[PDB]
């Protein structure tokens, strides 16, 4: 019956289910970012040479550069039979609030973690902005998630790459003392009650992370049939439907403004709730958040299920054994080079007794003199001069250094190209577009286009708060993947250039050239040229 | 030799009592300073007077309390070795069996605390299958005594049989030579019913204790004793320290053979209707909590007397016994034969105070700590792992902290069939 | 002393930037080559000797 | 409560949090800018 | 281990921590290694008032 007990039981089940892949991914991240000598027992025994002769990092850098050179972003396209430009407003909103640096940074972090460990993630949040709002005095921003493998725990009973069917997800937040104070100020918590949550560290991680505070955010999705009201729009048309939760207030303001109720139906929909939790108590219980989906987008590399058990892999996991063998063999060879007596002669003391200053290393003598006689043996025994053997690299050491390097080279080839990884990123971006569409429908002011203009029908309550009004003809555009454009002006320029690239030199080519000049940026000469193009288009009608 | 990974399942436990017990988690930061104990109030009762002129008869205010504390962690410390193979194939199974055994321990502790601090005692002179409808009679006696005592039962009641008595009840139902719905279900399955004689939850618990008989005999009260309800008292330094309301120490002739959990009844005292303070027809029953010294015993229902002239009215408003001890009353032992005990209570009488172990802290660096939830029971403990020095092995600990408390010992009860001779 | 603007006027540039476990790590190009370069220097010094 | 105390506490938290990376970066800068031989003790002995 | 800066003075030390699995306990250790050196004792001086017999 205890809410915290249920939450903690679900979290424990998911953590235990996903422990193996999480441990592997954490090991891969440590291997690829801190050191390849991930030995936690080295600090106890005596010290020997441990080099790091990297052969995997250049491949990781190459793959990261390849995935960076080809940006991928959402592209909203109108549905079949819908209005031709049903996605212009949503596209404008998406570009406007995704052109910032935070979105690019979060996507890059997720992609790099996808390549290195095997999984990454990012988050979508909404904030109140008063200076430059995207819509309805609000903005939507994409925030990064670092070490998503250990910090994002999904519902274990989910069998989709994008985790669209998962119902709950707990995210572990770690922050400094000042960060926790500001977080408590923002969320109206108590800063004096220090919260704690589990966040295990590897045995090999040597640093402490002093003075950090950990909490968890538990997102859950509940699909239910809620009541919806059917009104009659006084401006134009007749059928409009709204949700009772959305119009709990301004339920009489609609009648005052001119909305007359027609009927009342029950429409099934999803609601997302967030809970702020620690290991002891529930700070925030059921804060309802905007959208129909969990705002967290995971991105995967090689993803699958083995025996009802999730496995994800990047590019470092399969090269670890070969890299470790190569490092060990090179350390052995360097030890051989350093701690090994050099090639010097073997001398009896009586052989050079009295001539010891000739063999020190000077070149002031034409030759070396040796004693010949012993007062008891008559003459010194004749034995050929012996020299200490030179250090050598064993054939086994050379052979397996070569073999380990060759094996890592063979296995560290993603694909032939990163097409599969780019497709996974495209799937993640499609899920991002879905979540963003839901959040926009929940909080932003989406105008409706009429064929008779954009009719923004909204109203304000007695407390001066403005409540959005969104009809149920909202999912008029689906999601696809296209190039990353900072604004629809750039998108239109690119589209016009693409059409020009295929249009032969005729009247359509003249039209497209004039259009490209029309959609140019502004200076002085280019301003004059755009004015000329505008005049030419207007004159041609 | 071809050892397989096909496991042969052998054990399967149930924890109905631990599942039903309410779980309380007081704030850890306050509990650490308060020394793992916290006081909670008791429903106030008000005295009343009759007459027109009440000069200098204005009573004071008395509000009593009970205290709940905790025990010690129940661990499963065990040692790993990564160079073997039998220690690799069995580590996960050890973890699972550790969780199951911890749940078992929690339920056993709940059952033992209930059976040893159950004040209400319902005894029978014979077994359950002797006559007809004796199981229903046994349940209805508990229901009637809890109704007569006017004990709060809003959160629900519960009666836990032992498996032998459950089988006896089913046999009584199935020997009826008629078949409706209750006999049909008691025949096809083993269940008697979900609700019997008023209780809304009649279960069978295989892990109920056996109340060994008491060798005590011929014990009489020494000296007239009056135990006045009180909320606090002055210590040697003058500080006012609280007083628990669920314990009273009496001075008997000799506590020979008495032990924790013995059920007693003084000859002459009776129960009261709590709120109305009407004398009942059933003798008061007490459960000894601790055998202190050789001539004292600590009984869990504090025997406040209605006719005690040494009680101020605000204290007399808490009376639960019609008369006080009288220097000669013989104390009759109610458990004269060994018998496994059925246990009944109101669902808000037993709680499980739980505290976390903050081993996920920075101070415990080098060891890896995780949350670890026990199934069935609603408890969460820690799972910690550390590695040894210069060898591929380590230590693993499954720790978890709880304390079982009976806030209303008068609301819990015990059922003792066959208490003859 | 209040200064102009809304942001901190310091702009950072990073190379290979990431977080391991609540710990920021940034690497350029020289960190990975240090072991091999030091070994080569030591071997050449030994040969000179 | 002291403004200096609060400022120094924040600075101390950041300074200790970002210590290992800072020292490694300083070592890299010295290695690539001054000299690759920083024995010191093994140089003067 | 981690860094641990000492206030007022411009010094840094090592803050180390360890935990025990058997006994659920932990040890923390704040160590500070430094040395005060008087390179010019002929420059360092001392004033002694009231050095009467």
């Amino acid at each position: 019956e205890n809410r915290l007990e249920s939450i903690l039981s679900r979290f424990d089940a998911d953590w235990t289910a996903s422990d193996e892949a999480r441990r592997e991914a954490k090991n891969d991240l440590f291997f690829s970012r801190v050191s390849q000598w991930d030995d936690w027992l080295s600090q106890y025994t005596t010290l020997q040479y441990r080099g790091q002769f990297d052969v995997v990092r250049p491949v990781v850098r190459k793959l990261v550069s390849e995935m960076r050179q080809n940006p991928i972003d959402v592209l909203y396209r109108p549905k079949d039979g819908a209005r031709p430009d049903a996605a212009d407003v949503l596209m404008g909103m998406y570009r406007t609030d995704m052109r910032h640096n935070t979105a690019k940074i979060a996507v890059n972090i997720a992609v790099r973690e996808q390549i290195e460990a095997g999984v990454g993630a990012w988050r979508l949040v909404t904030d109140y902005e008063d200076q430059s709002p995207t819509s309805n005095n609000q903005v939507i921003r994409r925030e990064p998630i670092h070490s998503a493998c250990s910090h994002v725990i999904w519902d274990s009973n989910s069998k989709l790459m994008d985790k669209s069917d998962a119902r709950h997800c707990t995210v572990i937040h770690s922050m400094s003392q000042n960060g926790w104070e500001d977080f408590a100020e923002k969320y109206d918590l108590d800063a004096d009650d220090i919260p704690s949550f589990q966040n295990p560290n590897d045995w090999v991680f040597p640093w402490l992370t002093q003075d950090t505070i950990q909490i968890a955010e538990f997102y859950e999705v509940v699909e239910k049939k809620e009541t919806a009201f059917i009104y009659q729009d006084p401006v134009t048309g007749e059928p409009v439907s709204y949700f009772k939760r959305d119009i709990k207030d301004v339920i009489d303001d609609l009648a005052d403004s001119g909305f007359i109720k027609i009927a009342e139906r029950q429409i099934k929909r999803r609601r997302v709730y967030k809970s702020i939790i620690t290991c002891t108590a529930v700070l925030k219980d059921k804060q309802l958040i905007a959208g129909e989906h969990i705002p967290i987008v995971p991105v995967f590399g090689e993803w699958g299920f083995v025996e009802d058990k999730e496995v994800y892999e990047g590019v470092v996991r399969l090269t670890k054994d070969g890299q470790r063998l190569r490092n060990m063999i090179m350390s052995f060879n360097a030890d051989i080079v350093a701690r090994t007596p050099k090639k010097k002669p073997f001398f009896w003391p009586e052989q050079i007794a009295g001539f010891e200053h000739m063999y020190d290393g000077n070149d002031d003598y034409p030759y070396y003199l040796l004693n010949r006689t012993d007062e008891n043996s008559g003459d010194l025994p004749t034995q050929p001069l012996a020299y200490y053997e030179n250090p050598e690299v064993p054939q086994a050491n050379a052979y397996m250094l070569e073999a380990a390097t060759s094996a890592v080279k063979e296995v560290a080839t993603l694909g032939v190209e990163t097409y599969v990884f780019q497709d996974n990123l495209a799937t993640a971006m499609r899920r991002d577009g879905e979540i963003y569409q839901s959040i926009v429908n929940d909080i932003y002011d989406v105008p409706r286009n009429v064929t008779i203009l954009m009719a923004e029908v909204v109203d304000l309550a007695t407390g001066e708060k403005q409540v959005l009004n969104d009809i149920r003809g909202r999912y008029e555009c689906y999601t696809d993947v296209g190039p990353s454009f900072q604004s629809m002006k750039q998108q239109n320029r690119a589209e016009i250039l693409e059409l020009l690239g295929k249009t032969p030199q005729g009247t359509p080519e003249y039209q497209l050239l004039l259009l490209q000049y029309f959609t140019l940026l502004d200076g002085k000469g280019v301003e004059m040229m755009r004015d000329y193009a505008n005049k030419q288009l207007i004159q041609m009608g | 030799t071809l050892a397989v990974d096909e496991i042969i399942e052998t054990i399967s436990a149930i924890t109905p009592m631990a599942q039903k017990a309410k779980k309380y988690t007081p704030p850890a930061a306050s509990m650490q300073r308060s020394s793992n104990t916290i006081w909670m109030p008791v429903e106030q009762e008000s005295p009343t007077q009759e007459g027109w002129d009440l000069t200098d008869k204005a009573t004071g205010l008395l509000e009593l309390n009970v205290a709940v504390n905790m025990g010690e962690p129940d661990n499963d410390f065990f040692q790993l070795r990564a160079d073997d193979l039998r220690d690799e194939t069995a580590y996960r199974r050890r973890i699972q069996s550790a969780a199951r055994k911890l749940a078992n321990n929690v339920e056993l502790k709940v059952a033992n605390m209930a059976a040893e601090m159950g004040s209400l005692v319902i005894t029978s002179p014979d077994a359950i299958g002797t006559n007809t409808a004796d199981a229903w009679n046994f349940v209805a006696d508990a229901e009637e005594i809890m109704f007569s005592r006017e004990l709060n039962r809003d959160m629900g009641t519960s009666y836990f049989f032992n498996p032998q008595d459950y089988k006896k009840a089913g046999y009584d139902l199935t020997k009826r030579d008629i078949f409706g719905r209750i006999p049909e279900e008691a025949y096809r399955d083993g269940t008697i019913q979900r609700q019997v004689a008023g209780f809304d939850d009649v279960l069978r618990s295989p892990k109920l204790p056996v109340l060994t008989k008491s060798t005590a005999t011929g014990i009489t009260v020494s000296g007239a004793q009056s135990f006045k309800p009180v909320a606090w008292q002055l210590d040697n330094d003058g500080n006012k320290v609280n007083v628990d309301n669920r314990f009273a120490t009496v001075t008997l002739s000799a506590t020979t053979g008495m032990k924790r959990g013995d059920k007693i009844s003084f000859a002459g005292v009776k129960f009261l209707g709590q709120m109305a303070k009407n004398v009942l027809a059933q003798d008061a029953t007490f459960s000894v909590v601790r055998v202190v010294d050789g001539t004292h015993v600590e009984i869990t229902p504090k025997p406040v007397a209605l006719d005690d002239v040494s009680l101020s009215p605000e204290q007399r408003a808490y009376a639960n016994v019609n008369t006080s001890l009288a220097d000669a009353m013989a104390v009759n032992i109610l458990n004269v034969k060994d018998a496994r005990t059925n246990v009944f209570w109101a669902d808000d009488a037993i709680r499980i105070v739980s505290q976390p172990i903050p081993a996920n802290h920075e101070l415990f660096a080098g060891m890896k700590t995780t949350s670890f939830s026990i199934p069935d029971v609603g408890l969460n403990g820690i799972f910690a792992t550390q590695g040894d020095i210069s060898t591929l092995s380590g230590l693993c600990r499954i720790a978890l902290w709880y304390g079982v408390n009976a806030t209303r010992p008068e609301a819990i009860g015990v059922g003792l069939p066959g208490q003859t001779a």
